C-alpha cells in the first residue's frame, strides 16, 4: 500500500490532481455564473 | 596537512570553473607538492556530468 | 506605402547591425585592465541581472497580447 | 492600435533580449568561459558538455535577424492595414475587424490578394503579372532558405562524397577533373546562406504584395 | 462619457448587435418542434443571450461606435468615474499569482533541508504540500516580514561568470 | 519439435517498482540529478534493447506491450460504438440517408460552444463526423441502437480480457524464445486461422445478416419493420423469400451444384444503383473465395507432422550468379532480431494503408458513401497519412537494425554483404534519379509560369499548346473498360466505374463518374514520383551509411542516435542514421501533401458535384486541366480560392475549424524556433534564468539544463508535422462540409 | 591545421589518448600530477577536429584545447 501511495506522488499529483481541480473550479464557477466581464461594481 | 582539514566543507575560487562561489566537501588533500592538491567533492554535477575536481591552495576559501 | 516599409527595413536591418558590432567590440577590443572599475565594466557585473529583466518582461509581453489575441479571437 | 503597440513593444525586447545576450555573454559564459579566445565566429565547442550548437554572438546575432524580420514585418503590417483602411473611406472595418487574428488574416491578407495573384490567369494578363510573379519567387527563395536552416552539414558532406565517386568512375567523363576539392559548405556559411535566402524571399514577398495590393487598387 | 466613448446603456449599435444575435438564434427555432431537446437548448442560449447583454449594460461599461464594451485601465481615470471594476482591481491576481509563488518558494526552501532533496522534487511530499497549500492565505504579511530580515534574497552566492 | 515452451511466475506483481520511476535502464536508477534525466526516462521506456540483452525477455516484453495495445484499440472501438448508441442519430440517418449529415458527439453548453452543436437534422443537433461510422454500420445489418450498445458493451468485456491476457502472459506464464522462435507455426496459424478464419466468419455474416441492406433497406422498407437477424437465421422460409436457393438448404454446396448459389453469390462488376457502394452478394462471394485462398495457403510450411516446407530451406536454395551466395543467414537475421521483422512489417503495412486508401474511392464499397464527399475526402486523406507515417518508421528500423543486431560473420557473400559493398553506386544512381526528375517534373511548372507571366500562352505544357499526354495510363484505363467482353466474360461490367462510361448518382448528387487524364495528370504524376524517389533516397542512403561511411569511418560504435561528431571534418551534425530519420520524415510529409492536394483538386473538380437534368455540374469550375498546369494557379484557384469556407468560418457550426486553422499555423510557425537555433544559446539563456532565481532562493533543486542536441530536432519535426497536417485538415473539413 | 594545446590543470588519466581517433595525443612523464604523466600532442598535422578528446577531459575546466584553424586535405577529412 505504501509503494501505491507513494506513486500516487509523482505524476498524477501535479498532472491530474491540480489540473481536474483547477480545469474543474474555473468550468464549474463559468457554468453556475455565466460570462464576467467586469467585477460587477 | 598543509591542506585544509579533510572532511570540511570549503569554497572555490577559481573564476573559469563550473563551481564558482560555490560549496564542496573536500574529499582528500594530497602531500606531494603538487600544483592543486586540495581534492573537493561537490553535490551537483557539471555540464559534463562529473562531479569532483582537484583546486590549488590558494583558491580554497572557508565557507561564509 | 513603399517609402514608409523601405525605411523602416533599413532601419531593422542597421539596427542589428549595431548591436552586433556592439559584440565585436567586447569580444576584439575590450581590455579589462584599461577600464577597471567604470560603467563600462560595471555594466558586465551584473549582466545577468540585465539579460533577466529583460526576460522577463519578454515574457510578460507576449504570454499577454498572445492571450487577449485569442481571447477575443 | 492597444493590442498592436503592445507587439510592437514585444517584438523591440526581445530583439533586443537577444542581441543584447549575445553582445553582453561574448567573451565568456559558464558553459564556455574561454569564448573570447575563440573569436567571433566559430561553429561549435563540440557535442561535449551537452553539446554547444549555436554558442557564439554571431549565432545570437544570425538568431536575432529573424525576430528583427518579425517586428518590422508587424510594424509595415499595422501601418498598411490603418492606411489601407483609411484611403478608401473604410476606417470602420480596420477598427472592427483587426482585434482577431482571423480578422487580420481574411480582411488583411484574403482580401487585399485578390488582384495580385491574378496577374496571370488562363484568360490572359495585365500590368499586376509582374508583381504576381515575384510574389511567388519571393515564396521560392524563402523555401530554399528553410534548406540550409533545417539541413545540417554532415549529411550533405557523405552525399557530395558519393557523388566524387560518380564522377571519378564513369566513362567519358573522367577525363575532367575539378582543380579544387568540392566539399560542403560549412557550419557558419550553411546559418548565413540561409538567413540570406530567408531576409530575400521576405523581404521581395512584402514588396510585391504591397506595391501590388496599393497599385492594383489605388493611385 | 470619457475618452471620447458613451455608455453601452445609450448606444445604437448595441442594440443593434443585440437584436442581430437574437435573430441569427431565433431562425434556428423555426427548425424544430416547440417542445424537444433542440428546443429547449436554444431557448436556453436565448435566455442566456439575452442576460448577458443586460449584465453587460446598466454596470457602467461603456462602448464605442460599434456596440462592443470598451474597458478603461487608468487608476484615477478609473477612479474618477464607475470604471474601476473593470480592470483596476489587479489585485485579485495578484493574490492569486503571490498565494502560488509563496507557496512554491516555501516548498522548495524546506524540502532543501533534507538529505538528496532532488527525489523530493519527481515524487511530491504531499502532506507537506498541502500543509504548505492551506498555510499561504496571509502571504503578502509573510513576504513583508522575510525582507526585512533579510531571509528573502543571498549577498554573493551565484553561480555568475560576469 | 513445435511445442508450448512457458516458464511460469517469472516477475512478481507489486507496485514497489512503480514507486522509482526511472527502473528499467541502469543508467536512469541512480535519480534525476539534471532536468535531462526526465527527458531520458521518457525517450528510453519502450528501447527494451537498451534495457537488456535477453532476448527472451526482450521478446516476452514485446508479447505483453502487443496485448496492452489490443485492448488500447479495442477500447477506442468500443467507445465509438457506445457513442454512436447514445449521442448520435443513426436512427434518424437510417431512414434518409441522402437528407440528413451524420452526427455522434454533443457537447456541453459551458463557455459559449453551443454553436458547435450544429443543426445535423432528423431532429438532432452535435458535431458532424466524417469517420464513415454510419455506413459502416449499414453495409453489415444493424437497425436499432441496442445492437450498437451491445457491441459496445461486449467490446469492452473483450478489453478487459486483452489487458488482463497481457498481464498474464508477462507476469503468470511467460513464454520462452524457443516458443517465440517458430516462425513456420506463427505464419501457419496467421494465415491458416487468423485470416482465413476470419473471411469465412465475415462470409458467413454477410450471407445471414447483411441481408437487409441487401434486400430489404434498399427497398424502401422502414427499418422498424425490417425482421431481426436472427429471424433470418432461424427461420428458413423468410430467407428464401428473398433468395429462392436458400431454399436447397447445404446440398448445392456439398453436391458441387454451386451454380445454384448463383443469387448471393453473384460477380457483379459495378456499384449499387440505390446506394452507390459494391453489392453485398459480390463481397460476400469475394470474402468467401479469400478464405478458400488463405486456408489453402496456411498449409505451406512443415511444424510437427514432415509434410510441408523449411523456411531455411526455401531460402537457402536460392542461390544466383549475379548475387554470390544470396539468402544464407537471412533465416538467422529475421529469427533473432526484432527490428529486421519491424522493418519488414512496418513498410508492407504503410504501403497496405495507401493501397486502401486508393482502392476505397476508386471502388466505395460502403452504402451512401460515395454521395458523402466528406466522409470520402476524409477516408482517403487519414489513410494515406498513416500510411506514409508507416513506411518512414520502416526506414528508420532497418537502420536500427544494421546499427545494433548487424554481426559481420554470419554474412560473409550474401546479399546484404553485397548490397553494403556498393553503397556508393546504390547511392550515386538514386542521386540522379532524383535530380533529373527534380529538374523535369518541378521545371515544367516552373516554365509554364514563366510563358503565362510574359504573355506567351502558346508557348507552355499544356493540352491546348504543347502537350505531353500519358498514353500508357490512357490505355491501361481502356483496356480495363473493355476487359469484360474478351478478358473476363464472367464479369458482368467493369470492376470500377473510373475508367468507364456511365455515370453513377444516387440522391442527384454524383457517386463514381469516368475519370479522363491530360498533361495536367502527367505533370502531377511526375511531380508524385520525383517526391518519392528523393523520400526514398534520404532514407536508403540513411540505412546504408548507418553503419560506417568513408567519411566517419566507426560510425557504428558511436550508435544510432547521436547530435554529431564535433566540428571537424569541416563539420559533421546530423551524419548519424537517427538524423536521417528527421530529415525523411520532412521530405514524406512533403510529398504526401501534394499527394493528398491533387486528390481533393481532381475529385471536386472533375468527378464530385451534382446532377441534373441538363447534365452534370461539379463542385468547382471543372478547372482543372486549364489550372493545374501554372504554379500560381494552384495558389490562386486551390488555395486562395478554396479556404474561403475556413476564412469566413467565424458564427457558423463549424466555426473550430477556423479556430484549429489558426492554431495549427502557430504551431508550425512555433517548430521553426526549435529547429533553426542550436543548444549553447538557450543553455546560457537558461544560466542567466537561474542567476535570477538564485537570488530570491527559488533554485530548483534538480538543475534545470536544456533541451538535448537530438531532442530540439525531435521537438521541431514534430511540432512542424503536427502544424502542418492539422492545418490541412481544417481546411479540407471545412471546406467538404460546407460545400459537399 | 588545428592547435591543440594542454594546460598544466591536467590529471594523467590518459583518457584522452584514448578518445583520440587519429593519435594525435601522446602521454610523457612528468613530474606535477599524482600520476606523473601528463598529455601531449606531437602529431597535431593530423588533427581533424573531432573534439572527442575535450568529451573525454574529466578535469573542470578541460586541461586540452582543441582551438581550429586552417584546413588543409588531412584535417578536412578528404578521402579524395
Ligand atoms: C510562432 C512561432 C514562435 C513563437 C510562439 C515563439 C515564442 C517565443 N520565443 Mg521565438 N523564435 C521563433 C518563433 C517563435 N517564437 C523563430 C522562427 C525564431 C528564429 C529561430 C525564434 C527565435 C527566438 C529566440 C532567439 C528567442 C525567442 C524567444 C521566445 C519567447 C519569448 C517570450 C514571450 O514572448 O513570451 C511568451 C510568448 C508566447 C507566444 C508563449 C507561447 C506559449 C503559450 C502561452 C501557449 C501555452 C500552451 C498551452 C498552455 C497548452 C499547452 C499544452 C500542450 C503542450 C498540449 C517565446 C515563448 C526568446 C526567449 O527565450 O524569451 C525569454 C529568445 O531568446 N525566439
Ligand atoms: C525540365 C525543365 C524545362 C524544360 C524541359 C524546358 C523546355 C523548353 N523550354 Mg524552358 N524554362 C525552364 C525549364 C524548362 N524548360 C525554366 C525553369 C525557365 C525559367 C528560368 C524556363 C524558361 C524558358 C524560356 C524563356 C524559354 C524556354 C523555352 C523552352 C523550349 C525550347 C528551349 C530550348 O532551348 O530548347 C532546348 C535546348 C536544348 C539544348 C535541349 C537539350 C536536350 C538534351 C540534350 C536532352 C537530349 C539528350 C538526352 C540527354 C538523351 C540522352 C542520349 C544518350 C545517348 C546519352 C523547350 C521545350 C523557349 C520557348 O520558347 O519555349 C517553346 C523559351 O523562350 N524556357
Ligand atoms: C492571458 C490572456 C487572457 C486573459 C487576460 C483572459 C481573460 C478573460 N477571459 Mg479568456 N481566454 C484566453 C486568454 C485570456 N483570457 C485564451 C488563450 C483562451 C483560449 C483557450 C481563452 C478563452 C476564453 C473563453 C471561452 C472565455 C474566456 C473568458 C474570459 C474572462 C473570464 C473572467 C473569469 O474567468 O471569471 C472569473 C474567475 C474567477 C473569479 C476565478 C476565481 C479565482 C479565486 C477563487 C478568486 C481570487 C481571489 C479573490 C479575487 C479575492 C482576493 C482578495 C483581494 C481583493 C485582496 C476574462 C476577462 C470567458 C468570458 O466570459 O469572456 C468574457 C469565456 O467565455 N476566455
Ligand atoms: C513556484 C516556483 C517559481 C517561482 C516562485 C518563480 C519565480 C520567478 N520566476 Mg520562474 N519558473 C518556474 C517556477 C517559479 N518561478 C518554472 C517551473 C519554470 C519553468 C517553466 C520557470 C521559468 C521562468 C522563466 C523563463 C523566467 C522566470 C522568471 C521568474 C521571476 C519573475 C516573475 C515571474 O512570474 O516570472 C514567470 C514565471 C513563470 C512563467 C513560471 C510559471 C509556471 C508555474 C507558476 C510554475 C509551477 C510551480 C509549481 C506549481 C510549484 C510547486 C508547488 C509545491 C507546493 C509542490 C520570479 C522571481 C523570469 C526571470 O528571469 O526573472 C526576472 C523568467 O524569465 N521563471
Ligand atoms: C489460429 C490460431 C491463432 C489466431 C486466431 C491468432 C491470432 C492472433 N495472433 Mg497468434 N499465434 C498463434 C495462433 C493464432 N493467433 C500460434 C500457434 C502462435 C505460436 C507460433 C502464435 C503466435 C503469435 C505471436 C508472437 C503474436 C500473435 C499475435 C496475434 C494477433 C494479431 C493481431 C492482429 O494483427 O490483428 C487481429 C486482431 C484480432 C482478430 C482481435 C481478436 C482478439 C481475440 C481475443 C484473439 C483470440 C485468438 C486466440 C489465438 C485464441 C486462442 C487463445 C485462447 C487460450 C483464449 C491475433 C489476434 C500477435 C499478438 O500477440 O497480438 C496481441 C503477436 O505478437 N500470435
Ligand atoms: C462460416 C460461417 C457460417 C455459419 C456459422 C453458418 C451457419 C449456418 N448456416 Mg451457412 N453458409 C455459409 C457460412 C456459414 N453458415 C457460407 C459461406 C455459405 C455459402 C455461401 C453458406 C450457405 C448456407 C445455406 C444454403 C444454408 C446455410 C444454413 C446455415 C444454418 C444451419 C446449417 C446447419 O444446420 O449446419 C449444421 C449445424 C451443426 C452441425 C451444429 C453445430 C454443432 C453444435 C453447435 C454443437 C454444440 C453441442 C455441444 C457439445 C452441447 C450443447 C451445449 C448445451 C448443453 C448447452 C446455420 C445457422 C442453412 C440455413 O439457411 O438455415 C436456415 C442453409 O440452408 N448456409
Ligand atoms: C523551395 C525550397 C527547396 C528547394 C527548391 C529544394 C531543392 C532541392 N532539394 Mg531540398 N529541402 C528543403 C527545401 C528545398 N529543397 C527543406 C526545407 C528541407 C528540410 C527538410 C530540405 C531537405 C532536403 C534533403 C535532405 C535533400 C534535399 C534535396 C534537394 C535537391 C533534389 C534535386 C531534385 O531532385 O529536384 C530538382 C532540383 C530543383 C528543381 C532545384 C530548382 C532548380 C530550378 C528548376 C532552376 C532552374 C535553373 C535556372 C533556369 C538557372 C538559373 C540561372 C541563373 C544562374 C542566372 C533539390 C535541388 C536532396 C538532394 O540533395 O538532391 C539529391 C536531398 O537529399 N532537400
Ligand atoms: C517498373 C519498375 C522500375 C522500372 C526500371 C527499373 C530499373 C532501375 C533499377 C535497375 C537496377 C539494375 C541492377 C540489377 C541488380 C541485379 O542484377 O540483380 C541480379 C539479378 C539476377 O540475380 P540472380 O539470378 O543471381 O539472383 C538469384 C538469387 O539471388 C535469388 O534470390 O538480375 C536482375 O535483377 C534482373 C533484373 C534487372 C532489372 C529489372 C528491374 C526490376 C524492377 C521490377 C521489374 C520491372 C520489370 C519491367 C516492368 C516495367
Ligand atoms: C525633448 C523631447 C522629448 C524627450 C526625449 C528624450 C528624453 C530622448 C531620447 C531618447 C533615447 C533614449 C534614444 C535612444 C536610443 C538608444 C539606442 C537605440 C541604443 C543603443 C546602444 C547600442 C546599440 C549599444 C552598442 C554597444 C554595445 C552592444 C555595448 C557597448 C559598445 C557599443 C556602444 C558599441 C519628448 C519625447 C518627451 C517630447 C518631445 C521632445
Ligand atoms: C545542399 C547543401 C549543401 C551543398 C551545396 C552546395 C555544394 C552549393 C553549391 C551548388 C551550386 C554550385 C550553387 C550555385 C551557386 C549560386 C547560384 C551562385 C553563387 C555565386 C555567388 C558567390 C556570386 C551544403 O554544402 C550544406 C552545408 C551545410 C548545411 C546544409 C547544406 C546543404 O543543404
Ligand atoms: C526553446 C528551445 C530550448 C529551450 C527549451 C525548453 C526550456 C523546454 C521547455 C519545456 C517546458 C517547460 C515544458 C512545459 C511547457 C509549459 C509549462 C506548458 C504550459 C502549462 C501551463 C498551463 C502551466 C532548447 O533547449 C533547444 C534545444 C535544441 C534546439 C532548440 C531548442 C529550443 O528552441
Ligand atoms: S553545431 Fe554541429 S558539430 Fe557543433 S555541436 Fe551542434 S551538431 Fe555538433
Ligand atoms: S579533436 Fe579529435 S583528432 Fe584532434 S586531438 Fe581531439 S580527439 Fe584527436
Ligand atoms: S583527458 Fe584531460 S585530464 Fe585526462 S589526460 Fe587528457 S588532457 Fe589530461
Amino acid at each position: 500500500m505504501k509503494d501505491f501511495t507513494t506513486y500516487l506522488s509523482t505524476a498524477p499529483v501535479v498532472g491530474l490532481g491540480w489540473a481536474i481541480f483547477t480545469s474543474g473550479l474555473l468550468i464549474e464557477i463559468n457554468r453556475f455564473f455565466p460570462d464576467p466581464l467586469v467585477f460587477s461594481f | 596537512e598543509i591542506g585544509p582539514k579533510r572532511g570540511s566543507l570549503v569554497k572555490v575560487l577559481r573564476p573559469e570553473s563550473y563551481w564558482y562561489n560555490q560549496v564542496g566537501k573536500v574529499v582528500s588533500v594530497d602531500q606531494s607538492g603538487i600544483r592543486y592538491p586540495v581534492v573537493v567533492r561537490f553535490e551537483n554535477q557539471n555540464y559534463a556530468g562529473v562531479s569532483t575536481n582537484n583546486y590549488a591552495l590558494d583558491e580554497i576559501e572557508e565557507v561564509k | 506605402a513603399s517609402l514608409y516599409t523601405h525605411h523602416q527595413y533599413i532601419a531593422g536591418f542597421i539596427m542589428c547591425g549595431a548591436f552586433a558590432h556592439g559584440a565585436i567590440f567586447f569580444i576584439r577590443d575590450y581590455d579589462p585592465e584599461q577600464n577597471k572599475g567604470n560603467v563600462l565594466a560595471r555594466v558586465l557585473d551584473h549582466k545577468e541581472a540585465i539579460i533577466s529583466h529583460l526576460s522577463w518582461v519578454s515574457l510578460f509581453l507576449g504570454f499577454h497580447t498572445l492571450g487577449l489575441y485569442v481571447h477575443n479571437d | 492600435d492597444f493590442l498592436v503597440h503592445h507587439a510592437i513593444a514585444l517584438g523591440l525586447h526581445t530583439t533586443t533580449l537577444i542581441l543584447v545576450k549575445g553582445a553582453l555573454d561574448a567573451r565568456g559564459s559558464k558553459l564556455m568561459p574561454d569564448k573570447k579566445d575563440f573569436g567571433y565566429s566559430f561553429p561549435c565547442d563540440g557535442p561535449g558538455r551537452g553539446g554547444t550548437c549555436d554558442i557564439s554572438a554571431y549565432d545570437a546575432f544570425y538568431l536575432a535577424v529573424f525576430w528583427m524580420l518579425n517586428t518590422i514585418g508587424w510594424v509595415t503590417f499595422y501601418w498598411h492595414w490603418k492606411h489601407l483602411t483609411l484611403w478608401q473611406g473604410n476606417v470602420s472595418q480596420f477598427d472592427e475587424s483587426s482585434t482577431y487574428l482571423m480578422g487580420w488574416l481574411r480582411d488583411y491578407l484574403w482580401l487585399n490578394s485578390s488582384q495580385l495573384i491574378n496577374g496571370y490567369n488562363p484568360f490572359g494578363m495585365n500590368s499586376l503579372s509582374v508583381w504576381a510573379w515575384t510574389f511567388l519567387f519571393g515564396h521560392l527563395v524563402y523555401a530554399t532558405g528553410f534548406m540550409f536552416l533545417i539541413s545540417w552539414r554532415g549529411y550533405w558532406q557523405e552525399l557530395i562524397e558519393t557523388l566524387v565517386w560518380a564522377h571519378e568512375k564513369t566513362p567519358l567523363a573522367n577525363l575532367v577533373y575539378w582543380k579544387d576539392k568540392p566539399v560542403a559548405l560549412s557550419i557558419v556559411q550553411a546559418r548565413l546562406v540561409g538567413l540570406a535566402h530567408f531576409s530575400v524571399g521576405y523581404i521581395f514577398t512584402y514588396a510585391a504584395f504591397l506595391i501590388a495590393s496599393t497599385a492594383g487598387r489605388f493611385g | 462619457d470619457i475618452a471620447g466613448l458613451t455608455p453601452c446603456s445609450e448606444s445604437k449599435a448595441y442594440n443593434k448587435l443585440e437584436r442581430k444575435e437574437l435573430k441569427v438564434l431565433d431562425k434556428r427555432l423555426k427548425q424544430y418542434e416547440p417542445g424537444s431537446a433542440p428546443y429547449l437548448a436554444l431557448q436556453a442560449t436565448k435566455e442566456r443571450t439575452e442576460n448577458r447583454f443586460k449584465t453587460y449594460a446598466k454596470q457602467g461599461l461603456l462602448c464605442g461606435n460599434d456596440g462592443l464594451p470598451h474597458l478603461i485601465s487608468d487608476p484615477g481615470l478609473a477612479l474618477r468615474f464607475n470604471h474601476a471594476g473593470e480592470v483596476f482591481i489587479t489585485f485579485g491576481f495578484l493574490y492569486v499569482a503571490g498565494y502560488i509563488g509563496h507557496v512554491g518558494r516555501q516548498y522548495i526552501i524546506l524540502s532543501k533541508e533534507d538529505a538528496k532533496p532532488t527525489d523530493k522534487e519527481i515524487i511530491l511530499d504531499v502532506p507537506l504540500a498541502l500543509k504548505l497549500a492551506f498555510q499561504g492565505w496571509a502571504w503578502p504579511l509573510a513576504s513583508i516580514q522575510e525582507l526585512r530580515n533579510g531571509s528573502l534574497l543571498e549577498k554573493d552566492e551565484n553561480i555568475t561568470v560576469s | 519439435k513445435v511445442k508450448i515452451a512457458v516458464d511460469r511466475n517469472p516477475v512478481e506483481t507489486n507496485f514497489e517498482k512503480w514507486a522509482k520511476p526511472g527502473h528499467f535502464s541502469r543508467a536512469l536508477a541512480k535519480g534525476p540529478n539534471t532536468t535531462t534525466w526526465i527527458w531520458n526516462l521518457h525517450a528510453d521506456a519502450h528501447d527494451f534493447d537498451n534495457h537488456t540483452s535477453d532476448l527472451e525477455e526482450i521478446s516476452r516484453k514485446v508479447f505483453s506491450a502487443h496485448f496492452g495495445q489490443l485492448g488500447i484499440i479495442l477500447i477506442w472501438l468500443s467507445g465509438m460504438y457506445f457513442h454512436g448508441a447514445r449521442f448520435s442519430n443513426y436512427e434518424g440517418w437510417l431512414s434518409d440517408p441522402t437528407h440528413i449529415k451524420p452526427s455522434a458527439q454533443v457537447v456541453w453548453p459551458i463557455v459559449g460552444q453551443e454553436i458547435l452543436n450544429g443543426d445535423v437534422g432528423g431532429g438532432f443537433q452535435g458535431i458532424q463526423i466524417t469517420s464513415g461510422f454510419f455506413q459502416l454500420w449499414r453495409a453489415s445489418g444493424i437497425t436499432s441502437e441496442l445492437q450498437l450498445y451491445s457491441t459496445a458493451i461486449g467490446g469492452l468485456v473483450l478489453a478487459a480480457a486483452c489487458f488482463f491476457a497481457g498481464w498474464f502472459h508477462y507476469h503468470k506464464a511467460a513464454p520462452k524464445l524457443e516458443w517465440f522462435q517458430n516462425v513456420e507455426s506463427m505464419l501457419n496459424h496467421h494465415l491458416a486461422g487468423l485470416l482465413g478464419l476470419g473471411s469465412l466468419a465475415w462470409a458467413g455474416h454477410q450471407i445471414h445478416v447483411s441481408l437487409p441492406v441487401n434486400k430489404l433497406l434498399d427497398a424502401g422498407v422502414d427499418p422498424k419493420e425490417i425482421p431481426l437477424p436472427h429471424e433470418f437465421l432461424l427461420n428458413q422460409s423468410i430467407i428464401a423469400d428473398l433468395y429462392p436457393s436458400f431454399s436447397k438448404g447445404l446440398a448445392p454446396f456439398f453436391t458441387l451444384n454451386w451454380a445454384e448459389y448463383s443469387d448471393f453469390l453473384t460477380f457483379k462488376g459495378g456499384l449499387n444503383p440505390v446506394t452507390g457502394g459494391l453489392w453485398l452478394s459480390d463481397t460476400a462471394h469475394h470474402h468467401l473465395a479469400i478464405a478458400v485462398l488463405f486456408l489453402v495457403a496456411g498449409h505451406q510450411y512443415r511444424t510437427n507432422w514432415g509434410i510441408g516446407h523449411s523456411i531455411k530451406d526455401i531460402l537457402e536454395s536460392h542461390k544466383g550468379p549475379f548475387t554470390g551466395n544470396g539468402h544464407a543467414g537471412l533465416y538467422e537475421i529475421l529469427t533473432t532480431s526484432w527490428h529486421a521483422q519491424l522493418a519488414i512489417n512496418l513498410a508492407l503495412f504503410g504501403s497496405l494503408s495507401i493501397i486502401v486508401a486508393h482502392h476505397m474511392y476508386a471502388m466505395p464499397p460502403y452504402p451512401y458513401l460515395a454521395t458523402d464527399y466528406g466522409t470520402q475526402l476524409s477516408l482517403f486523406t487519414h489513410h494515406m497519412w498513416i500510411g506514409g507515417f508507416c513506411v518512414v518508421g520502416a526506414g528508420a528500423h532497418a537502420a536500427i537494425f544494421m546499427v545494433r543486431d548487424y554481426d559481420p560473420t554470419n554474412n560473409y557473400n550474401n546479399l546484404l554483404d553485397r548490397v553494403i559493398r556498393h553503397r556508393d553506386a546504390i547511392i550515386s544512381h538514386l542521386n540522379w534519379v532524383s535530380i533529373f526528375l527534380g529538374f523535369h517534373s518541378f521545371g515544367l511548372y516552373i516554365h509554364n509560369d514563366t510563358m503565362s507571366a510574359l504573355g506567351r500562352p502558346q508557348d507552355m505544357f499544356s493540352d491546348t499548346a504543347i502537350q505531353l499526354q500519358p498514353v500508357f495510363a490512357q490505355w491501361i484505363q481502356n483496356t480495363h473498360f473493355t476487359a469484360p467482353q474478351l478478358t473476363a466474360p464472367n464479369a458482368l461490367a467493369a470492376t470500377s466505374l473510373t475508367w468507364g462510361g456511365d455515370v453513377v448518382a444516387v440522391g442527384g448528387k454524383v457517386a463514381m463518374m469516368p475519370i479522363a487524364l491530360g498533361t495536367s495528370d502527367f505533370l502531377v504524376h511526375h511531380i508524385h514520383a520525383f517526391t518519392i524517389h528523393v523520400t526514398v533516397l534520404i532514407l536508403l542512403k540513411g540505412v546504408l551509411f548507418a553503419r560506417s561511411s568513408r567519411l566517419i569511418p566507426d560510425k557504428a560504435n558511436l550508435g544510432f542516435r547521436f547530435p554529431c561528431d564535433g566540428p571537424g571534418r569541416g563539420g559533421t551534425c546530423q551524419v548519424s542514421a537517427w538524423d536521417h530519420v528527421f530529415l525523411g520524415l520532412f521530405w514524406m510529409y512533403n510529398s504526401l501533401s501534394i499527394v493528398i492536394f491533387h486528390f481533393s483538386w481532381k475529385m471536386q473538380s472533375d468527378v464530385w458535384g451534382t446532377v441534373t437534368d441538363s447534365g452534370v455540374s461539379h463542385i468547382t469550375g471543372g478547372n482543372f486541366a486549364q489550372s493545374a498546369n501554372t504554379i500560381n494557379g494552384w495558389l490562386r484557384d486551390f488555395l486562395w480560392a478554396q479556404s474561403s469556407q475556413v476564412i469566413q468560418s467565424y458564427g457558423s457550426a463549424l466555426s473550430a475549424y477556423g479556430l484549429m486553422f489558426l492554431g495549427a499555423h502557430f504551431v508550425w510557425a512555433f517548430s521553426l524556433m526549435f529547429l533553426f537555433s542550436g543548444r549553447g544559446y538557450w543553455q546560457e539563456l537558461i544560466e542567466s534564468i537561474v542567476w535570477a532565481h538564485n537570488k530570491l532562493r527559488v533554485a530548483p533543486s534538480i538543475q534545470p539544463r536544456a533541451l538535448s542536441i537530438t531532442q530540439g530536432r525531435a521537438v521541431g519535426v514534430a511540432h512542424y508535422l503536427l502544424g502542418g497536417i492539422a492545418t490541412t485538415w481544417s481546411f479540407f473539413l471545412a471546406r467538404i462540409i460546407a460545400v459537399g | 591545421a588545428h592547435v591543440v594545446k594542454i594546460y598544466d590543470t591536467c590529471i594523467g588519466c590518459t583518457q584522452c589518448v584514448r578518445a583520440c581517433p587519429l593519435d594525435v595525443l601522446e602521454m610523457v612523464p612528468w613530474d606535477g600530477c599524482k600520476a606523473a604523466q601528463m598529455a601531449s600532442s606531437p602529431r597535431t598535422e593530423d588533427c581533424v577536429g573531432c573534439k572527442r578528446c575535450e568529451t573525454a577531459c574529466p578535469t573542470d575546466f578541460l586541461s586540452v584545447r582543441v582551438y581550429l584553424g586552417n584546413e588543409s586535405t588531412r584535417s578536412l577529412g578528404l578521402a579524395y
